[PDB]
C-alpha cells in the first residue's frame, strides 16, 4: 500500500528463501510430550 | 525378494547376514536381537531388514518355469 | 429398427441442450491448445510469480 | 534352450515353422513363450 | 507468472501464492497456459500477473501471505527468548537473500 | 561459550560456535595458528579392519563437518557400474539383478585407476587401467545325490545361493600384471546376489568404473560415519545413598561409578552414556546435576565398507579438501 | 587454467575492496560452511555468508563485507590459504601420533 | 505392500511446507522404494473371408547393415525380443492386413495376396521399457493371437 509491489513481494521472496533455509537448519518437531499431559490435568480433568 | 544388500539408511552389507541368521534362527533357538546382537548390528536402522523383508523369491520358485 | 428401443435417437436439439456439447459445455467452454498439466510440489527458493 | 521358444507346462524347448501348429510335440497343452536370445543387452546399475 | 527452468519432472512454484489456488500441495494438479500473440503476454504478465494482483478482490486483502511453516519459521526466529550472534546473524541474513 | 552446550529437559543451549574476535569487548580468539596447534590434539579409540573410531579435541563444527560430509561423498571409491549380460533365464528381474551387483562392495584399491572422460567416446571410453570388468555364470545343476525330501535345495541343486564370491575376474595387458599380488575380491565375499533353480542360468560381464560418493551410495567408501558429540556431566551435593544409587540406575550401566554408600556418585566413565537425559523427568534429581557436552571435543567415527584401512580414508578425506582449497587458491579470479 | 570457476559478481560491490559476492561452480556447504568459519575470525571482515540459490542447481554463493582498507578478494585470498595450514595441521598430528600408534 | 521406512519429523529444507515429503538419494540409490510396472498389449490375429489371414513378418534390415533403428530391435522372427532395451517410435510386435482383405472375395484368383498394408504398433511412451514376456497362442476359435507385456 504505500511503495507499489515490486520491491513489496521482493520482501516476501526473501521471507520464504530465509524460513525455508534457517528453520530445518535450527529445528523444530512434535512430541508425545506434548499432546500426553504430565500427571496433574488428568486429576483435574476427572473432576472436570 | 531378496535381502536387500546394505539397508536404506546405514548402507552396511545386509546380504552376508540373511542365510547365517536364518541359520542361527532354525538351529539354536534363540530370541531375535540377542541374535543379532552378536550377529555385528548394534543399531536399529540395518536391524529391520532383519526383523522385516519377508522371503518370497523361494515361494515364488514354487512357479519356476521347469516347474 | 430391431425393436430395442435403445435410447439413442434424439441429439440434434439435444445436441445444443446439456452437458458437453454445444449448449455451453463445448463452444463456451472450448478446449484449448498449448497446455500442460501435471502435479504441484515447492520451491520456496524459486521466487514468488 | 539355443533354440526359439518353450512350453508352458512341458518347458519343453521347440521350433516351429509358419501357419504350422500351436501346439507343442509333447504337450496337449497350447500356450507357449518365446526363448530370450543369445544377443547381447545392457544394463546400467545406479 | 513468469516462467524459470529447472531439472526433475513437474511444475514448482512459491508457496505463498498457494491460497490463491487453494493448493494444498499434496496430490493434486494444476494446467499450464502460455498466449501466443504478442499482446495477450503484456497482458496477463502486467496485469493479471501476481505483483499487481496480489489483493483478493472480495475484501480488499492481500490473499497471499506467509502458510504454515513460513509463519511459525518466523515465529522462531521472531521469538524474544531467542538471540544470535555477529557470525550467526551473518549466515543468517545470507540465507535470507 | 567454554565449550557448554545447555541440556534440559525441553531445549537446548549455547550451540553455535561462537568464538572469534568479531562477537566480543575484548577481541580475542583472533585466527593465527601455534595456539591452534599446541592447543589442538586428536586421539585414537581403536584400529579395525573394516571398522575405526577416535576423538578430536579443541575445534568448532565446521571443519569436522566437512570431513564428515566429504568423507560420505566427495571422497574416492570404485565399484562395478556399467552392465552386460549373457542372457539369464532366471526369476528375479534383470534389472534389479544388475542393480545388486551395482551396490555390492569389492576390496581394491584407487590409485590404481584413473577417469573416465564423458567425451573420448565408444570403446575409447572404458579403456585398460581405467576399468575393472566382471564376468560370471552359472547354470543351476540338480544334484542327483537325493539324501531327503526338502533338504537345503543344495544337495537337492548344486550352487543354489550365488555369492561375491561367485564372482571372479578377467585381467587383461597390463592389468594382469599390476593386481597379481592384489588378488581381485569382491569385500565381503557373502551376499545373495540371486536364488534360483536348475532349468536356469545366468551369465553377465558388467563394467567398474571409479565414482564418488555424492552421485550414488554404491560409491562410498564408509558404511555410514558420523560424530557423537562427546558427553559431560556436572553434578553437586553428596545425594549419597541408595536415592544416588537409583541416579545411576537412571542411566546404561557406563554411568557413573559408587566408590561405597559414601563417596556418593562419581562418574565413572563419560562417552559411554547415550546423552539420553532421562533424569530430568524424575523431577528430584533435578537439581544437583546439569547435562551438557563440549564442542570442542569430537566422538568421532566411521565404517569401512570394506575398501581400505579407514585411518587411511580419513586421512585422505582430509587431503582431498586440502586439494580443494589449493587448487582454488592459485585458481585466478575473473570479474 | 580453468576461467569458468568463480566470476565475481559486479552488481554485488560499490568500488573499492569492501563487500562482494560470490559464486563458486560446483561446490557446496562442505566448503561454504567451513570456509565461512575461517574467514569470519579475520579481524577486518564483517559480514560473510553463503547459501545455495537452489539445491535443484549446483552453484555457491558466498558473500563478504568489511571495514576499510584489505580487500573482500584479498581476505578471502588469506583466510582461503589459512584453511590450507589447517589441514596441514591436520594431517601433521594425525598421521604422527597414528605412525606412533 | 509398502516399505519400512527410518523417518523424522522436522521441517528440514523448507521445501517441506504443506505435506510435501523429501527423500534421500543414495538411499532411493542404495535401492528403496522401486518400482516395476508390468503393463500389457494384445493383438487378435484374425482371419478374413477373403481366406486371407494377418502376416506377422518384418524385420527388413538395409544395407545389410542393421535392421532399421524405426524397427530393429526384434529378431530372426520378426517379433520382439525378451529383455531387450526398447525405445519410443519403435515397434515390438508387427501386425499387418492385405489391403484386399477389407472387401468381397470372389473365387477367383491367380497369385498375389501379397498386397499387406502393415500397422505395426508403435511403442508410445516417455521413457525407455523392457520386453521380459511374449506370448504366441490361441483361443477356442482356432485364430493366432499374441499378448505381449513391458
Ligand atoms: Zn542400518
Ligand atoms: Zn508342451
Amino acid at each position: 500500500r504505500d511503495y507499489g509491489p515490486q520491491e513489496a513481494a521482493n520482501a516476501m521472496n526473501r521471507m520464504a528463501k530465509l524460513c525455508a533455509r534457517f528453520l530445518g537448519n535450527r529445528g523444530f518437531s512434535i512430541g508425545i510430550n506434548d499432546v500426553t499431559p504430565a500427571d496433574d490435568l488428568k486429576q483435574k480433568k476427572e473432576e472436570l | 525378494m531378496i535381502v536387500p544388500v546394505r539397508c536404506f539408511s546405514c548402507g552396511k552389507v545386509v546380504g552376508d547376514k540373511w542365510e547365517s541368521y536364518l541359520n542361527l534362527l532354525q538351529e539354536d533357538e534363540l530370541d531375535e536381537g540377542t541374535a543379532l546382537s552378536r550377529l555385528g548390528l548394534k543399531r536399529y536402522c540395518c536391524r529391520r531388514m532383519i526383523l522385516t523383508h519377508v522371503d518370497l523369491i523361494e515361494k515364488f520358485l514354487r512357479y519356476n518355469p521347469l516347474e | 429398427n430391431g425393436g430395442g428401443k435403445v435410447k439413442p435417437i434424439r441429439g440434434f436439439c439435444q445436441r445444443l441442450k446439456g452437458k458437453q456439447g454445444r449448449f455451453r459445455g463445448n463452444l463456451s467452454g472450448k478446449r484449448v491448445d498449448f497446455s500442460g498439466r501435471t502435479v504441484i510440489s515447492p520451491d520456496p527458493n524459486l521466487s514468488i510469480d | 534352450a539355443t533354440l526359439k521358444y518353450i512350453c508352458a507346462e512341458c518347458s519343453s524347448k521347440l521350433s516351429l515353422s509358419r501357419t504350422d501348429a500351436v501346439r507343442c510335440k509333447d504337450c496337449g497343452h497350447r500356450i507357449l513363450l518365446k526363448a530370450r536370445t543369445k544377443r547381447l543387452v545392457q544394463f546400467e546399475a545406479r | 507468472h513468469y516462467a524459470k527452468i529447472r531439472p526433475w519432472r513437474t511444475f514448482r512454484l512459491n508457496e505463498c501464492v498457494c491460497t490463491p489456488y487453494n493448493a494444498d500441495f499434496d496430490g493434486d494438479e494444476m494446467n499450464l497456459h502460455v498466449p501466443q500473440t504478442e499482446e495477450a503476454r503484456a497482458e496477463a504478465i502486467n496485469l493479471m500477473g501476481v505483483k499487481n494482483n496480489l489483493l483478493t478482490p472480495k475484501s480488499g486483502e492481500p490473499i497471499i501471505a506467509a502458510t504454515q511453516d513460513f509463519i511459525t519459521g518466523s515465529y522462531l526466529i521472531s521469538h524474544k527468548d531467542s538471540f544470535y550472534d555477529r557470525a550467526t546473524l551473518t549466515q543468517l541474513l545470507s540465507m535470507m537473500s | 561459550m567454554s565449550n557448554i552446550v545447555g541440556i534440559e529437559y525441553n531445549r537446548v543451549t549455547n550451540t553455535t560456535s561462537t568464538d572469534f574476535p568479531g562477537f566480543s569487548k575484548d577481541a580475542e580468539n583472533e585466527w593465527n595458528v601455534e595456539k591452534f596447534k599446541k592447543d589442538f590434539e586428536v586421539n585414537i579409540s581403536s584400529l579395525d579392519a573394516r571398522e575405526a573410531n577416535f576423538d578430536l579435541i579443541n575445534i568448532d563444527t565446521s571443519i569436522a563437518n566437512a570431513f564428515r560430509r566429504i568423507m560420505i561423498s566427495e571422497v574416492p571409491s570404485v565399484a562395478a557400474e556399467y552392465v552386460y549380460f549373457f542372457n539369464n533365464t532366471s526369476v528375479i528381474q534383470d534389472e534389479v539383478l544388475a542393480h545388486r551387483i551395482g551396490l555390492v562392495p569389492l576390496k581394491v584399491d584407487p590409485d590404481m585407476l584413473t577417469w573416465v572422460d564423458s567425451n573420448l567416446p565408444d570403446d575409447e571410453k572404458f579403456t585398460d587401467e581405467n576399468t575393472i570388468v566382471l564376468s560370471l555364470n552359472v547354470k543351476c545343476t540338480r544334484n542327483p545325490d537325493a539324501p531327503k525330501g526338502s533338504t537345503d535345495p543344495k544337495e537337492l541343486y548344486n550352487n543354489a545361493h550365488v555369492y561375491a564370491r561367485d564372482l571372479k575376474f578377467e585381467p587383461q595387458g597390463r592389468q594382469s600384471t599390476t593386481f597379481a599380488d592384489c588378488p581381485v575380491v569382491p569385500a565381503d565375499p557373502d551376499i545373495l546376489l540371486a536364488k534360483l533353480r536348475p532349468g536356469q542360468e545366468i551369465s553377465l560381464k558388467a563394467h567398474c568404473i571409479l565414482g564418488i560418493g555424492g552421485d550414488h551410495a554404491k560409491f562410498s567408501p564408509v558404511s555410514t560415519a558420523s560424530y557423537r558429540l562427546l558427553p559431560q556431566i556436572n553434578i553437586l551435593q553428596p545425594i549419597k545413598g541408595e536415592s544416588a544409587r537409583r541416579f545411576q540406575k537412571c542411566f546404561p550401566p557406563g554411568v557413573i561409578g559408587i566408590d561405597e554408600g559414601s563417596d556418593e556418585a562419581y562418574v565413572k566413565d563419560a562417552r559411554k552414556d547415550t546423552v539420553s537425559r532421562e533424569v530430568l523427568r524424575y523431577e528430584e534429581f533435578a537439581d544437583k546435576v546439569k547435562l551438557g557436552r563440549v564442542r570442542n571435543h569430537f566422538i568421532f567415527n566411521v565404517e569401512s565398507a570394506g575398501a581400505m584401512t579407514p585411518e587411511e580414508i580419513f586421512f585422505k578425506s582430509v587431503r582431498i579438501l586440502k586439494n580443494k582449497a589449493e587448487y582454488l587458491k592459485n585458481c585466478p579470479i575473473t570479474q | 587454467p580453468d576461467r569458468e570457476k568463480i566470476k565475481l559478481l559486479t552488481q554485488a560491490t560499490s568500488e573499492d575492496g569492501t563487500s562482494a559476492s560470490f559464486q563458486i561452480v560446483e561446490e557446496d556447504h562442505t566448503l561454504g560452511n567451513a570456509l565461512r568459519y575461517v574467514i569470519m575470525k579475520n579481524p577486518d571482515v564483517e559480514f560473510c555468508g553463503y547459501s545455495i540459490p537452489h539445491p535443484s542447481e549446483n552453484l555457491l554463493n558466498i558473500r563478504i563485507q568489511t571495514y576499510g582498507e584489505t580487500t573482500a578478494v584479498d581476505a578471502l585470498q588469506k583466510g582461503l590459504k589459512d584453511l590450507m595450514d589447517l589441514c596441514d595441521v591436520v594431517e601433521s598430528k594425525f598421521t604422527e601420533k597414528i605412525k606412533s600408534m | 505392500a509398502g516399505q519400512n521406512a527410518t523417518v523424522a519429523v522436522m521441517s528440514y529444507s523448507g521445501y517441506d511446507i504443506e505435506d510435501a515429503l523429501v527423500l534421500n538419494k543414495s538411499s532411493i540409490d542404495r535401492g528403496f522404494g522401486r518400482c516395476e510396472t508390468r503393463r500389457k498389449t494384445t493383438t487378435v490375429l484374425k482371419r478374413y473371408a477373403n481366406h486371407t489371414q494377418d502376416i506377422i513378418g518384418g524385420m527388413r534390415v538395409d544395407e545389410n547393415g542393421d535392421p532399421i533403428w524405426q524397427h530393429q530391435s526384434l529378431g530372426p522372427d520378426g517379433l520382439g525380443e525378451v529383455g531387450m532395451k526398447v525405445q519410443s517410435g519403435q515397434i515390438y510386435i508387427n501386425k499387418s492386413v492385405p489391403t484386399n482383405s477389407a472387401d468381397a472375395p470372389n473365387p477367383n484368383n491367380v497369385n498375389v495376396q501379397t498386397q499387406y498394408r502393415e500397422a505395426p504398433v508403435i511403442y508410445r511412451g516417455p521413457e525407455p521399457s523392457h520386453i521380459d514376456q511374449v506370448m504366441m497362442s490361441v483361443s477356442d476359435n482356432d485364430q493366432a493371437l499374441i499378448k505381449v507385456l513391458l
